[PDB]
């Protein structure tokens, strides 16, 4: 994978890191909401009113 | 470089089937039901699977297992009544789809029409055995009557009936046979539906005008994906109404008593989607004649493409043919209503007349009327 | 097979369109739909309704006749 | 998303424990039906549950066990609430086989699958078992009744 | 003077990742609020009939 | 000829109306004190009352009030136990033949699904219980049969089970025949459909969600199809 | 005019799949097993279906129903032992197929190889759930151990295992769930096998030489249909030998006692086609490490294509790689034997060494040996 | 009321004890195993049964 | 895509065949088959067998060692 070791690829990673972080946040929020984890949802102000 | 959606094999199949498929732009809401059928099928599998995780096909535990599903399993009632009413929704969509095919001359797709007839028979068998599964009074006695119909076959009727029964009558053997067959058949239905779409995509879809629409084709995805999603949402609304406000509307109360081989229920009738055929079966006093009429009632769809005599494909431009079609639909409603009703003085004669009218309209009246329309149009 | 590249030969047909974000989703929804719905209903009513009217008449007559048949016949008990 | 989450959650929940299974989560054992020096096995949570009416001699010998010389340091007094009654889950810690009562070299339990030896208090004494038999949570409602 | 919808598009809906994050957060909060409101409506309609309305008379 | 039951204005016949759990409690008292002697509810356990009409301790007290046969002991013979909320409602008779022998050859049906097993449901049950009448002229009933116009055949082997002050309600409600019949029919409706209230709540939620979604998905479809529905086509031959 | 075989849609698919498919002329008997697998699958679908006509999935009627099949159902023992030994034949053919893929470098078909790995996982799950259906001692306790493995997953292990159990342990809920899943999964296996063939036909088939054989392609029908028929006949000979002379050779006798949750059998071990994995599972003293090693022992097939450091595709011209491959095969046999054997003084150390050798050969020794071979050929 | 009848071919071989607890009580706490599959449920089969009986 | 006609380019290769009804299905089955089998066996016996021979040795030692372990140790019962 040495082909992908270059300044252009580091620039690409810089460009797509915000998008990857946003998608990771989307995945985390979706997982917490779907599973009703309640380990994280206890901290959310209005949601923790439930249970 | 290339486009994955157009080059990858599975992506090629999916794109050519559901994404880039050229679709007529004028197809109405009556073309949604096809996709609806698929949805129903998928539902009838998913829901069905989650019923098999708790159902046990034993005469000593089948009814108790169903009560356990509807009493103890978390949201088991939701799943059970979704299954029960989804079968009725499946048959509603099937009837509407066959009506759409008859009206707009979609039967000219011979291979698609024949695979559809096979699908209809397979779905009817699956629903029959699935209804036998709960092992209530209605299930047991409807199975008894429907299977006993096969005894009318000459010289092999008794042997065939006792082979299907797995014994001398409907009993535990028959219940387990029906559970296995009911489990396995929907996957054969999915394979047949895949073949059905394969045959349909060979020539594209029809349209209300009955005229080739190659000059006006649109990508299937952006328009008909959302249109079919809206149709599925409406179907889900109707189904959820039936499952959350009248879960027992289309069922029969006598199926909530455990099967009693020594005591027939007050009335023995099948599920509503079979009643019309049942009605035809009761028109003929002869048992073999009744069975033959029942089979022909569905096999007439095979003859439908050959009976087409009009120069135009769709009925959109044939008012007399439209009147005949709506007479046929009202006749089918009459047959269903009578199949619900007992065998008494007015119902017998009305059912005989209705069956005669059904066969007359499909066989005699429609081709003659189409020829009359052709002569009126000077061709 | 049948692909958008080659379906039919068409010549000298011009189609003007608009972006979905430049046009209203429901333009004149009621003021044009209601007359159009009425037109379609007027066109299709004479073709659709009469068979169902006949079915309803047959249904009512059959129900009435069955209910009458279930009723007692006085003449059977003259003696 | 709301509708899909509700549907998927209901379908998933249908696969979890049913109402009757949860109803059979904790059971009642009548201590008067267990004679002295008898380890009775009950079907609890789908697994064997050992309730032994430990005798005075067995209580004394278990109280005399050298705590530090045990693979898992435990005391009989801290292992059980009532000295004369010991309640354990009949699942060997080694792999999960069912120990047989009064079969080991220590007079307690013996897992034959490999050869684990437990005392009358469930503490591992000999064999390959890494831990002691689990003690489920329980309380004595009355003198001759226990709920696990 | 951008409108509310213009602000929404510029901040959240323009980028698909932010669009999906907004959808997820909205799904969470909408689920909470909708469940609370629907339960309130249902319990008001059946006021005095549900067990939670009569359990106090039997709780200890 | 048969008589169809009237449509009584039950408090649960509303589109989103639930059951009166006080009526459910009174109907359960009626069941345990009147029809439990001959009728059975196999598919209803005491644990099913915990969240409906009795608290957990009250349900335990109800369960402990009736002895239940337990599994074999060390000697290998069955014994009796005070009972627990995991048990189902006791069978009045061991086998249906015993029930027929004790009820002149008529099997008292199981009441777990009775409202769901009879046409008319609670309406039919209420009309049957309160509908007992003196047989009209010309009706000759066999020994041990009673005339109920709503029962098919009008000759039912069940003697009128309820009457004024048949049982004394714990709630203090007057024990009129109509009140007892209404309460027991409400309880039997609960037994047939133990998910009645939850089903109504889910139906309300799904109605709200569909009313929210259908216009929205319809608007999405219109947004996508606006391109085609505004499309103007012209033909320009040379 | 045209040719119906080359024109009709379904006929087009069949002709391009099994009739006019260009196939290498030199593929040895090791290329039969693929078709054999399909045969086995179909057999398991047919035979199993006929077992579902008499099997009930209730703990009170599971073992009794199996004995009813074996004693009362006409030729029921034939079908039951056909199923039992056909699972073993399926796994023999699967292992030989994977070995053929490894030896001849067939994993260079990335999509085909990955679909094959998914198929292997699905078939293993299907067989595991099916072995629980008889509800014998071995079925119950093997299910107990294998499912309890899932409890080693951190955080969500207990909730996951209890969700799969349907309760607090293996009980009626688990039995019914497993029956439903066991019924449904083989149809998913058929769909995945169809996708697998779709991916394979995109690039043709490999040959023992490992060299592209487009110059020497032959029609598939006249040659490989008869060759696959002969292979299926030989496989059927072996399977019928197992069914009719040693039906219980591959099954532990302890599964003929009804499940006793209160008493463990003298020895607990899964079926032979899992023993090797079981062996690796017991090599790691840590529970989570053992489960991870078990999963990796089959996920390593995914890594296989990425570890190919040889200039030549097939091991036919790679003698050192052949030695390593046969060391791997002998190591797998050793792992199976150890998994059969109890956990005692010699077996523990031999199993640990065997697991280390397996992972070392697949991950370290094979690529280094391939590089050395490349150097020796002056590539 | 339950009763006893002479018996017929359709009947299976009579059980010696009503329930396994009775068998254990009558056999010093040991349950006599069912012999319908005893040869097929034991390593050795008829060989094991013969050796056990004669040894 | 993958059909006879465009798979590859081959030139100047002449192939001679025979009808299956003009030739013997088992030509020199044993006269040439048996020597050929021996050649194939000899080429592979030193690459396939040696790994399996090691397994047999390990299997025998493990079985013997397991037996010896279960055997009584006289020294343990001394004194
Ligand atoms: C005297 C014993 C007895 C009592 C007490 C009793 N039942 Fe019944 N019940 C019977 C018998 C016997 C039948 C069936 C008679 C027949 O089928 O001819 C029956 C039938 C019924 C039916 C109608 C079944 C049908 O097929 O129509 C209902 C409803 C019913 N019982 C409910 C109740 C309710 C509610 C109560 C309490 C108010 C009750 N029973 C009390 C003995 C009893
Ligand atoms: C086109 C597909 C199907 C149709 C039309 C259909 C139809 C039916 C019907 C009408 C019933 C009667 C339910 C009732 O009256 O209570 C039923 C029951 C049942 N079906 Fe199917 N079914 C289909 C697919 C499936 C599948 C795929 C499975 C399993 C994988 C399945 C499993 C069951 C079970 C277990 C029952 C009994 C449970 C119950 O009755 O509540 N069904 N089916
Ligand atoms: C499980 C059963 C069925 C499934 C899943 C199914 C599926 C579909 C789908 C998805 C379509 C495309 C959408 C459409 O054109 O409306 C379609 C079209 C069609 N189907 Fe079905 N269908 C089923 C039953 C039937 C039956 C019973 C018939 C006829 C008796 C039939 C005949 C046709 C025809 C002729 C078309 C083409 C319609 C046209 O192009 O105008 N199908 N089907
Ligand atoms: C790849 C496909 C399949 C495999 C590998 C497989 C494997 C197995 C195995 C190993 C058993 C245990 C038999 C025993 O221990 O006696 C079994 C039992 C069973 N299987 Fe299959 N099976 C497959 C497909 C099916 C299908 C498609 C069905 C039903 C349509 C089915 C129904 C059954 C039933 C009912 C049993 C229990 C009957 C008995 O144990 O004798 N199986 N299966
Ligand atoms: C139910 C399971 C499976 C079925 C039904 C199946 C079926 C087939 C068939 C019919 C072929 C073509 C005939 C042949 O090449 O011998 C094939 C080829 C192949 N299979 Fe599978 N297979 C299965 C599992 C697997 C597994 C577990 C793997 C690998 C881990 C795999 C990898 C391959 C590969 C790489 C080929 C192409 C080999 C070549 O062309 O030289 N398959 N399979
Ligand atoms: S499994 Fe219990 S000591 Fe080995």
């Amino acid at each position: 994978l040495s082909r992908f070791l270059g300044p252009r690829y580091r620039e690409l990673a810089r460009n797509w890191i915000p998008t990857a972080s946003m998608w990771g946040a989307v995945g985390a929020v979706g997982l917490v909401w779907a599973t009703d984890w309640r380990l994280i949802l206890d901290w959310v102000p209005y949601i923790n009113g439930k249970f | 470089m290339t486009n994955i959606r157009k080059s990858h094999p599975l992506m090629k199949i999916i794109n050519n089937a559901f994404i880039d498929l050229p679709a007529p732009s004028n197809i109405s809401s009556w073309w949604n039901f096809g996709s609806l059928l698929g949805i129903c099928l998928i539902l009838q599998i998913l829901t069905g699977l989650f019923l098999a995780m708790h159902y046990t096909s034993d005469t000593t535990t089948a009814f108790s297992s169903v009560t356990h599903i509807c009493r103890d399993v978390n949201y088991g009632w939701v799943i059970r009544y979704l299954h029960a009413n989804g079968a009725s929704m499946f048959f509603i969509c099937l009837f509407i789809h066959v009506g759409r095919g008859l009206y707009y001359g979609s039967y000219m797709f011979l291979e698609t029409w024949n695979i559809g007839v096979v699908l209809l028979f397979t779905v009817m068998a699956t629903a029959f055995m699935g209804y036998v599964l709960p092992w209530g009074q209605m299930s047991f006695w409807g199975a008894t009557v429907i299977t006993n119909l096969l005894s009318a076959i000459p010289y092999i009727g008794t042997d065939l009936v006792e082979w299907i029964w797995g014994g001398f009558s409907v009993d535990k053997a028959t219940l387990t046979r029906f559970f296995a067959f009911h489990f396995i058949l929907p996957f054969i239905i999915t394979a047949l539906a895949a073949v059905h779409l394969l045959f349909l995509h060979e020539t594209g879809s029809n349209n209300p005008t009955g005229i080739s629409s190659d000059m006006d084709k649109i990508p299937f995805h952006p328009y008909y994906t959302i249109k079919d999603i809206l149709g599925a949402l409406f179907m889900m609304l109707i189904l959820l109404i039936l499952v959350l406000f009248s879960p027992d509307l289309l069922g029969d109360p006598d199926n909530y008593t455990p099967a009693n081989p020594l005591n027939t229920p007050p009335h023995i009738k099948p599920e509503w989607y079979f009643l019309f055929a049942y009605a035809i079966l009761r028109s003929i006093p002869n048992k073999l004649g009744g069975v033959l009429a029942l089979v022909a009632s569905i096999l007439i769809l095979i003859l439908m493409p050959m009976l087409h005599t009009s120069k135009q494909r769709s009925m959109m431009f044939r008012p007399l043919s439209q009147c005949l079609f709506w007479m046929l639909v009202a006749d089918l409603i009459t047959l269903t209503w009578i199949g619900g009703q007992p065998v008494e003085h007015p119902f017998i004669i009305i059912g005989q007349l209705a069956s005669i009218l059904y066969f007359l309209i499909i066989l005699v009246l429609m081709p003659i009327t189409s020829i009359i329309e052709n002569n009126l149009l000077k061709w | 097979g049948r692909e958008f590249g080659h379906l039919t030969r068409m010549r000298h047909v011009i189609t003007y369109s608009l972006s979905p974000f430049e046009q209203r989703a429901f333009p004149h929804y009621f003021t044009k739909g209601i007359p159009n719905v009425l037109r379609r209903t007027r066109a299709c009513i004479l073709r659709v309704a009469p068979p169902f009217v006949v079915f309803y008449l047959v249904y009512t007559w059959g129900t009435q006749e069955f209910e009458k048949s279930k009723r007692k016949n006085p003449a059977a008990y003259e003696n | 998303a709301y509708a899909a989450k509700n549907a998927v959650s209901q379908f998933v929940s249908s696969m979890s424990a049913s109402a009757d299974v949860l109803a059979m989560s904790k059971i009642e054992i009548k201590l008067s039906d267990i004679p002295e020096g008898k380890n009775m096995a009950f079907k609890w949570r789908g697994k064997p549950l050992f309730v032994r009416h430990r005798t005075k001699k067995e209580i004394d010998q278990e109280a005399a066990v050298e705590v530090s010389q045990l693979r898992d340091p435990q005391h009989d007094l801290e292992r059980v609430k009532k000295p004369e009654w010991v309640i354990l889950i009949g699942v060997c810690t080694h792999l999960g086989c069912v120990p047989i009562a009064n079969a080991g070299d220590f007079g307690g339990y013996y897992c034959p699958c490999h050869g684990s030896h437990y005392d009358a208090s469930g503490r591992i004494r000999k064999g390959p078992a890494p831990l002691n038999l689990e003690v489920p949570t329980y309380e004595f409602t009355s003198d001759d009744l226990v709920i696990v | 003077a951008p409108t509310l919808t213009a602000r929404l598009y510029s901040l959240l809906f323009r980028r698909t990742s932010t669009f999906a994050l907004t959808i997820a957060v909205g799904a969470l909060f909408f689920e909470r609020a909708f469940d609370q409101g629907a339960d309130a409506i249902y319990e008001h309609i059946n006021q005095g009939k549900l067990w939670k309305h009569i359990k106090h008379k039997y709780e200890n | 000829l048969e008589l169809h039951a009237p449509s009584y204005p039950w408090s649960h016949r509303g589109l989103l109306s639930s059951l009166d759990h006080t009526s459910i409690r009174r109907g359960f008292q009626v069941y345990k004190q009147v029809c439990s002697s001959c009728h059975s509810m196999d598919y209803v356990a005491y644990r099913h009352l915990v969240g409906v009409c009795y608290t957990e301790e009250e349900a335990k007290a109800l369960a402990e009030e009736v002895e239940v046969q337990d599994g074999p002991n060390e000697d290998g013979e069955m014994f009796m136990r005070p009972g627990k909320l995991s048990d189902y409602f006791p069978k009045p008779y061991p086998n249906p033949e015993a029930a027929r022998a004790a009820n002149n050859g008529a099997l008292p049906p199981d009441l777990s699904y009775i409202v769901r097993a009879r046409h008319g449901g609670e309406d039919y049950v209420f009309s049957l219980l309160t509908g007992y009448c003196e047989p009209p002229t010309g009706v000759s009933l066999r020994e041990g049969l009673y005339f109920n116009p709503y029962f098919p055949g009008q000759a039912i082997a069940m003697a009128p089970p309820i009457y004024n002050e048949v049982l004394e309600f714990d709630d203090g409600t007057p024990a009129t025949m109509s009140q007892v019949a209404k309460d027991v029919c409400t309880f039997l409706r609960w037994a047939s459909e133990p998910e009645h209230d939850h089903r109504k709540r889910m139906g309300l939620k799904m109605l709200m969600m569909m009313g929210l979604l259908l216009p929205l998905v319809y608007a999405m479809k219109r947004h996508k199809w606006s391109v085609l529905k505004s499309r103007k086509l012209a033909y320009r031959p040379p």
